[PDB]
């Protein structure tokens, strides 16, 4: 109830703040000061053309190690377990092999990006 | 009542962020032989508000290939995340109390990189789209590692509730602890505020305004008071997680003084480093923080789950 | 009267917001930017004034024009003086901004950047010193101060 | 060496006349230094020196609050300062 | 002769390697750049008052232009043309013809401040001392037809500055 | 009509209000719209002519349209959806004295409603702008250089000939 | 000054000064003027709701001592 | 653009970040010198070439003046040719300061060219105080200088050289052994000896790659 009423109270103070930075200000739109900036130039292309990613590879890796830290996170309740020994060799397991393939993506030149 | 809190809470955070500009300013002229704003005002003291009347006062404009609808959806989205992400912060009582707090801050820490994004491809401009796949690039770089590093440090505090990381720090500083970490997690921070030396979103001498360059005004005003805020918080997070501040129930001002002189002393060192140092290039900050933080830290994530089992000092509320 | 008396304090704040508050572009052409540079050096400190320079059109109030406009040069130059949000000024540097200049008769400069945009102060010298572009500033201030929109529209 | 500091801070309120005075110059020109009188003007521009600034702070005027026809309270500018004061601040002599 | 900039080995030892370890890991010369920005700190600015204080001019300083005049009143220039003639940016426009009492004046003296450069060529070239860059160099304007000076505006100049102006020879025109 | 009229910009910008509300439709209007350079040509011609002293002149384009199909044309230009419903008299009357209360410039007023749903008067006894020396500008060789500022990124660069010039009500 | 800018760091650390300190006062003045309660699990949750019954005045911070036990 | 020195459009071809072709282009500050030179006597076409360089205004001054000289078969006095050669002394180090501190500013160091506009500014008031001109001395003419050397002069010089060298060391502390400046230098740009040949360059850009030259 309280986290909802300070979500809407900070959405409405920084919509209000659009709604007066766009109404109170004198507007004189005309079609070349709405028209894209290039530094002084029309643009040749335009802006929507496709873009090269160039760490593609890191950033499907992103994903994979992203979902590594879901497993890891419940750690702290984990370490009040009564078997420790159990649950140390599973995070240390876990650990070694998020190593191993940061390891394994390392060797095989996949961090380099794409020329 | 809980209305009165809210706006005591975010109407000086906007204000401390009007002045925060200010110092920034004169800080830095002072570290280049010369002196910084000391005309509007006495010392200064009135040029933010001449500057957000200016921005207030001036035209904003619609850029006729842009996207409208998130054109004006993220800067309202950045500075929303902005406040909201102060509300779990105990100084030393939270506004809002959480049993996850850490992992709160860290969704919404998430959630903030898409007004970055959804600005810079609704501008449909070639220098804010470079800037947004800065962005992307960043978020890639540090996430994973922050993550980490907080998951490594919180492991010695036992929840992830943040009024218990006065608790933990009854005694001793936890840097003192983690000083590594730390050293880490200080660097994760700058790029996360995309702050020098990995302010690329922007990259004002090789992109010209980077994201932002198609906003002004008001819009503008907005991004910049949410990414100065954003500046405070996390050093703010950070004071709390590593500079323990003694707390006595029956007086909070002794520990609120506190905490806000080492949230002071954090952001005065954001604006120390930035005056110091070059950019660095945005391929090299993931080779940075992948070749050389992230093996640390799984190192140090290791190391710090199997010290607490081996000198039988685990924390206590599972 | 009362309304009067508001619209004159309405206009006193936002010019004083307005001129203490001057954010001109990144744009410099020729030798006279270089004194651009000197007038933010330590020794004149423009920003302590509350002068920024800003890369971005959108993000900035005052084009100052400092060297040579060539023909191959004035569509940018208007292209990036269009794209200005309102309110802006052009503040002319130099005298090959100011009408020509040691290339007044050339067949590739504009003799003058006023058949371009409009000007608001002329700055002599080639190129004026620092403290010259300086007092052009403030001069531009005191200009902006005595600005009376509110005014001109409550008469209206 | 902070009480010395301090009480130079001090000397420099009580110097300007007064707390008045202080803040008139203060808001007037940023500027709270007391320096030795070298001139007045006819118009009331005051000149004032104090050789142990650097090079660039040792000369510096106060300006008149009305000039020929205008109020110069705050509006004022570098075109005030008459020819003979010109040359002695803008250090083309030595001598006043 | 030469020397190499970029030309020194690093020593392989065991205590070097450590040494270059440590800077690796503690970031020492960071710490170093930091603590250059820190002694500029608190160190005394270099800003000056402006307008309350002025940067430091010469005698021979090249500013606004001005036509003088003999201790008696008469006017120095005699139309002779030499400015005119080695201007390089071809600023000045004179006619002339003789007075009513028969002496060779200017009628038209203009000098067109958007076109002059500040070279100083003019007094170089005027035998008489008549024309002259005074020290002044705030004058800027708000329209660009008030730079565009007549003879009326340079006497004008003239007898303003000239208490300046005949210092400022003095102190300069041995050199000359 | 021009880049700073209130002519085709009114009309492109009462596309805000979802529907445009024409009197009968706009069936019962006509109109002779005429171009900025034109009527300069004609008052720099005027000044320059010595048998134009006394004289009246009239300015007037070289087609007649119907607004029905004026306004049509007009939201096709700018490429946006036209829905056009009728209003009575006192119905639109009442929405320009609601809007003549604005302390600005007013978005449109009872006056505005009044004067646009009235056929322009034909006037043949009086000299044109072909008097001058001048040809009128038909609206469909510039409505485009007005009304490509009112369209969407989609259809920016849409060209000059694609728009299917409106059908004239010429005597 | 460098000491001129330490005022407006002053005011920054007013701002900050603000918003903690509230809340405390805030905390106190809604719950009793003792330290709002927290509630992190259920059992806490529970306290409190058997304190808002056994008050009398649906508040549980109003806290009955041994008089309340005749 | 902050880094395209206000007056140079380069279309850029690029694949995502990667550079595939630079087209640079050029004459947006074509002024048409060499045509005006034509209608303007020598002593009259020498203030164009200060303005040719607007960071070194004495050298192009000194290299016009010899061009001139040679062609005339005069040669200039000693103490003349000695002014001349501190005057471009004093002027290769404004350009190296406005050079190199441009080059951090680019790269992100934007602290040391404040610390070193100061010194360029007391050059500046070197440079009035020999000719009136803070920058566009005009004062190296064909046949020597303008105006002798005021009284005074060379003990200001003497004191501004004696500390420049600790205003060099600071800027080194800043830059020299940082690890990001190197990470964004190193490696950057690198031209083989016979490519610099054969391409034209001259000064740094030969003696980068090991060429032993100097004129
Ligand atoms: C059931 C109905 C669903 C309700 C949808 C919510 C309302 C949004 C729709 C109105 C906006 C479009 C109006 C428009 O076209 O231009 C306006 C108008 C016309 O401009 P124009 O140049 O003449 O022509 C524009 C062209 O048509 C072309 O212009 P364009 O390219 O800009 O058009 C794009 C627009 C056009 O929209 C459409 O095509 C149709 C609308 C259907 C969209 C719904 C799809 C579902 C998406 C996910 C669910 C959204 C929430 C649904 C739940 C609602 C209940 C709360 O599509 C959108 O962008 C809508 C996105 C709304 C989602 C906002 C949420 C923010 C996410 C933040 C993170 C989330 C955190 C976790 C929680 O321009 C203006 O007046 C200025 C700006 C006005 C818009 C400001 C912001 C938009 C409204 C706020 C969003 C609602 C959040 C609450
Ligand atoms: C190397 O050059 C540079 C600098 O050095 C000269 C800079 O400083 C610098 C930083 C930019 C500065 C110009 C600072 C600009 C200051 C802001 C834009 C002003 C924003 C302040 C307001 C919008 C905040 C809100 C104002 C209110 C008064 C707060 C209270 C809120 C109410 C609801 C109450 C940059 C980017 C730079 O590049
Ligand atoms: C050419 O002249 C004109 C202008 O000048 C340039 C204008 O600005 C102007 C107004 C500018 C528009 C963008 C205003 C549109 C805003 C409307 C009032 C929105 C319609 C009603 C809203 C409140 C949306 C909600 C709808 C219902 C819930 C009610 C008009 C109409 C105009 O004609
Ligand atoms: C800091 C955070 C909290 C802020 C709290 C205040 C929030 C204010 C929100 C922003 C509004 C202030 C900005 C401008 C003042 C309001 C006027 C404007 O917004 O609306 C006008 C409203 O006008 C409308 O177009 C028509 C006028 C009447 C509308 C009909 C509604 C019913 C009125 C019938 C009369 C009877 C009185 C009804 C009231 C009881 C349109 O003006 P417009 O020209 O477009 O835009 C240019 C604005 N200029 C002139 C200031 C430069
Ligand atoms: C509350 C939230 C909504 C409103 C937001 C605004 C918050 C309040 C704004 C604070 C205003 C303070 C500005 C006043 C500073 C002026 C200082 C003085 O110098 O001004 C002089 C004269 O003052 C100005 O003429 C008038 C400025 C103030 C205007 C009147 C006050 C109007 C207040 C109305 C508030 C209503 C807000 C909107 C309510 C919805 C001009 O001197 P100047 O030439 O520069 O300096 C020369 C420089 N030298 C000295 C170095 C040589
Ligand atoms: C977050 C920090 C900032 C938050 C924003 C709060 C700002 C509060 C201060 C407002 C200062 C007053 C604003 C006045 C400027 C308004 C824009 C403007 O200049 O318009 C001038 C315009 C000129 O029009 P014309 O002369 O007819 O035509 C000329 C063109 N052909 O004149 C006007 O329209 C005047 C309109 C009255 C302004 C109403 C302001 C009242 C106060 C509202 C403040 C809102 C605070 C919340
Ligand atoms: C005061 C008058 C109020 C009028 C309201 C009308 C709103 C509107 O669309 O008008 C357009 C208006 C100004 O354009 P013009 O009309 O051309 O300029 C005015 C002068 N001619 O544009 C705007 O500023 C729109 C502002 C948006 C309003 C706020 C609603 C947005 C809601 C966003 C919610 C999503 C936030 C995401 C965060 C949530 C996640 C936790
Ligand atoms: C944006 C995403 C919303 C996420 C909200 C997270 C807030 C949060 O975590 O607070 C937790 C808080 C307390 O939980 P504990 O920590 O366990 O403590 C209680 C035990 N003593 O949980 C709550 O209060 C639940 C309240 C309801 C959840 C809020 C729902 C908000 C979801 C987004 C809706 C946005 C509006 C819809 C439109 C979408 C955009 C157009
Ligand atoms: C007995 C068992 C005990 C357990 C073992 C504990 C011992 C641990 C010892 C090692 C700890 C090392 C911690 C450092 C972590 C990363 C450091 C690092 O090596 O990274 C650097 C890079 O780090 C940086 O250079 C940082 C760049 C950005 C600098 C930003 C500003 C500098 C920081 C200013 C002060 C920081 C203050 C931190 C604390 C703040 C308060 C919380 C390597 O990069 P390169 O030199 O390029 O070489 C890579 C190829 N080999
Ligand atoms: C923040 C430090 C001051 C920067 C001043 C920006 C001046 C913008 C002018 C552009 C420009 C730059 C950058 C520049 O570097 C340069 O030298 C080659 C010019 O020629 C004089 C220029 O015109
Ligand atoms: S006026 Fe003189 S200094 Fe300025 S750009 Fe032109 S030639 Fe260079
Ligand atoms: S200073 Fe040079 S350009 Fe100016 S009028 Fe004299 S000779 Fe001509
Ligand atoms: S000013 Fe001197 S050089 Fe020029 S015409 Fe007069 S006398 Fe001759």
């Amino acid at each position: 109830m309280n986290i909802m009423l300070t979500l809407l109270t900070n959405v409405t103070l920084a919509s209000l703040l659009v709604l007066i930075a766009f109404w109170l200000p004198q507007l004189n739109a005309y079609s070349e000061k709405t028209s894209p900036y290039e530094c002084g130039f029309d643009p040749m292309g335009s802006a929507r053309l496709p873009f090269s990613m160039k760490f593609f590879l890191v950033a499907i890796t992103f994903l994979l190690f992203d979902l590594e830290i879901a497993l890891l996170l419940p750690l702290p309740w984990a370490s009040q377990t009564n078997n420790l020994k159990t649950m140390l060799t599973m995070a240390l397991f876990l650990l070694i092999l998020l190593a191993a393939s940061l390891a394994y993506e390392w060797t095989q030149k996949g961090l380099e990006w794409a020329e | 009542m809980f209305m009165i809190n809210i706006l005591s809470l975010i109407i000086p955070i906007l204000l401390a962020v009007a002045f925060l500009t200010l110092v920034e300013r004169k800080v830095l002229g002072y570290m280049q032989l010369r002196k910084g704003p000391n005309v509007v005002g006495p010392y200064g003291l009135l040029q933010p508000i001449a500057d957000a009347l200016k921005l207030f006062t001036k035209e904003p404009l619609r850029p006729a290939t842009s996207s409208i609808s998130m054109f004006i959806i993220a800067p309202i989205l950045a500075l929303s995340l902005a406040l909201t992400m102060w509300v779990p912060l105990p100084m030393p009582y939270p506004l809002i109390n959480m049993n996850l707090g850490v992992l709160f801050m860290l969704a919404m820490s998430s959630l903030a990189v898409y007004s970055i994004l959804w600005s810079g491809w609704a501008s449909n401009s070639k220098y804010a789209l470079i800037g947004a796949l800065r962005a992307v690039a960043q978020t890639i770089s540090y996430e994973v590692t922050l993550a980490i590093i907080l998951l490594s440090v919180l492991l010695m505090n036992g929840s992830y509730t943040l009024s218990t990381l006065i608790t933990t720090q009854e005694h001793i500083w936890m840097i003192f602890t983690s000083w590594p970490l730390a050293m880490m997690w200080f660097i994760s921070t700058l790029a996360e505020t995309n702050r020098a030396p990995f302010d690329l979103t922007e990259g004002e001498s090789e992109l010209v305004s980077g994201f932002n360059v198609e906003y002004a005004a008001g819009p503008f005003a907005m991004f910049f008071m949410a990414e100065y805020a954003n500046i405070i918080m996390m050093n703010a997070f950070t004071a709390i997680l590593f500079l323990g501040a003694s707390h006595d129930p029956h007086t909070p001002e002794l520990y609120t003084i506190n905490f806000v002189l080492k949230t002071l002393a954090l952001t005065i060192t954001f604006l120390w480093i930035r005056a110091s140092y070059p950019r660095f290039r945005y391929d090299q900050l993931m080779h940075l923080l992948w070749k050389s933080f992230l093996p640390l830290t799984l190192a140090l994530c290791m190391w710090h789950i199997s010290l607490p089992i081996m000198t039988a000092s685990i924390p206590p509320q599972s | 009267s009362r309304g009067e008396y508001v619209v004159a304090k309405l206009d006193d704040l936002v010019n004083w917001a307005r001129r203490s508050s001057l954010w001109p572009m990144t744009f410099g052409l020729a030798c006279c930017a270089v004194e651009m540079m000197h007038m933010a050096a330590p020794r004149y400190d423009m920003d302590r004034f509350g002068v920024v320079f800003r890369a971005s059109p959108r993000q900035s109030d005052v084009m100052i024009v400092a060297g040579t406009l060539t023909n191959k040069m004035a569509p940018a130059l208007r292209k990036v003086y269009d794209q200005m949000p309102e309110p802006r000024y052009v503040v002319s540097m130099g005298s090959c901004a100011n009408g020509g200049g040691y290339y007044h008769y050339s067949y590739s400069v504009v003799r003058g950047c006023d058949r371009i945009v409009p000007v608001d102060i002329y700055v002599p010298g080639c190129p004026p010193t620092a403290e010259a572009l300086l007092y052009g500033i403030l001069q531009l201030q005191r200009k902006i101060k005595r600005e009376k929109r509110l005014r001109i529209w409550y008469r209206r | 060496e902070l009480v010395q500091v301090l009480r130079r801070g001090l000397q420099q309120v009580s110097g300007h006349g007064g707390l008045r005075g202080y803040l008139r110059v203060l808001f007037r020109a940023n500027d709270v230094r007391v320096g030795t009188l070298v001139g007045e003007d006819k118009y009331g521009n005051k000149y004032y020196e104090d050789n142990k600034q650097f090079f660039g702070r040792h000369r510096w005027v106060i300006y008149t609050t009305e000039m020929n026809g205008r109020d110069t309270f705050w509006d004022v500018d570098g075109s005030m300062v008459p020819p003979e004061w010109h040359r002695w601040l803008h250090c083309m002599t030595d001598d006043p | 002769t030469y020397k190499f900039v970029n030309m020194r080995e690093p020593s392989m030892d065991m205590k070097s390697v450590t040494d270059r370890a440590a800077q690796t890991l503690l970031w020492t010369e960071l710490v170093r750049g930091l603590g250059m920005t820190l002694s500029y700190l608190f160190r005394e600015p270099a800003t000056i008052n402006y307008p309350f204080e002025k940067g430091p001019l010469s005698p021979r300083f090249r500013g606004e232009h001005a036509l003088r005049r003999y201790p008696s009143g008469e006017e120095r220039c005699i139309a002779c043309k030499l400015c005119e003639a080695v201007c390089p940016a071809q600023a000045i426009t004179i006619e002339a013809e003789p007075r009513a009492d028969g002496s060779r004046r200017t009628t038209r003296y203009d000098i067109d401040m958007t076109k002059c450069i500040y070279c100083g060529f003019c007094q170089e070239a005027c035998p008489v001392d008549a024309i002259v860059e005074g020290p002044n160099f705030e004058f800027s304007t708000e329209t660009h037809e008030e730079l565009l000076y007549n003879k009326e505006k340079l006497l004008n100049n003239g007898d303003k500055w000239e208490a300046e102006i005949a210092a400022n020879i003095q102190a300069d025109y041995l050199y000359r | 009509f021009g880049r700073e009229d209130r002519f085709l910009n009114y009309f492109a910008s009462m596309r805000w209000f979802g529907g445009v509300p024409l009197i009968s439709l706009g069936k019962e209007t006509v109109k002779q719209p005429v171009y900025i350079v034109d009527v300069s040509k004609g008052i720099i011609n005027a000044i320059k002519d010595p048998d134009a002293k006394g004289k009246t002149f009239a300015f007037v384009g070289p087609n007649r349209y119907l607004l029905f199909d004026l306004v049509q044309y007009i939201f096709a230009v700018a490429y946006r959806p036209f829905l056009p419903y009728p209003l009575p008299h006192f119905a639109y009357r009442w929405v320009g004295r609601l809007f003549e209360v604005s302390p600005f410039e007013p978005w449109t007023t009872r006056d505005k409603v009044e004067r646009v749903h009235m056929s322009d008067m034909t006037l043949p006894h009086l000299p044109g702008l072909e008097d001058l020396g001048i040809q009128a500008t038909p609206l469909e060789l510039k409505a485009i250089e007005v009304l490509r500022r009112h369209r969407t990124y989609r259809w920016l660069t849409s060209e000059m000939e694609d728009v299917k010039p409106a059908k004239t009500v010429n005597i | 000054m460098w000491f001129e800018i330490l005022p407006g760091i002053a005011v920054m650390a007013a701002c900050l000064f603000i918003p903690g300190m509230a809340t405390a006062h805030i905390h106190k003045f809604t719950n009793g003027g003792k330290e709002k309660r927290v509630a992190h699990f259920s059992y806490q949750w529970n306290l409190m709701e058997r304190d808002r019954r056994i008050s009398g005045v649906n508040r549980y911070h109003v806290t009955k001592g041994l008089e309340n036990i005749d | 653009h902050p880094a395209a020195h206000g007056v140079l459009r380069l279309v850029m071809e690029l694949s995502g970040e990667m550079v595939r072709k630079c087209d640079p282009h050029i004459g947006l500050l074509h002024r048409g010198t060499e045509k005006l030179i034509e209608y303007k006597t020598y002593l009259q076409a020498l203030p164009y070439f200060d303005r040719l360089d607007y960071v070194s205004m004495m050298c192009n001054e000194q290299a016009y003046s010899l061009a001139v000289e040679k062609l005339l078969n005069i040669q200039p006095p000693p103490r003349a040719q000695w002014i001349r050669v501190l005057f471009g002394e004093i002027t290769r180090l404004l350009n190296h300061i406005m050079a190199v501190t441009t080059h951090a500013l680019d790269i992100g160091a934007m602290t040391p060219f404040f610390w070193m506009f100061e010194e360029r500014e007391k050059m500046f008031e070197f440079y009035e105080r020999v000719s009136g001109a803070r920058m566009h001395a005009a004062y190296i003419r064909p046949g020597g200088v303008h105006q002798d050397l005021p009284l005074g002069l060379l003990d200001d010089i003497y004191e501004f050289s004696k500390n420049f060298s600790f205003r060099i060391d600071e800027l080194e502390e800043m830059l020299t052994n940082n690890r990001i400046w190197r990470n964004r230098t190193v490696d950057i740009g690198v031209v083989t000896a016979e490519d610099a040949l054969n391409y034209g360059f001259s000064g740094v850009m030969l003696r980068g790659s090991g060429i032993q030259w100097d004129l």
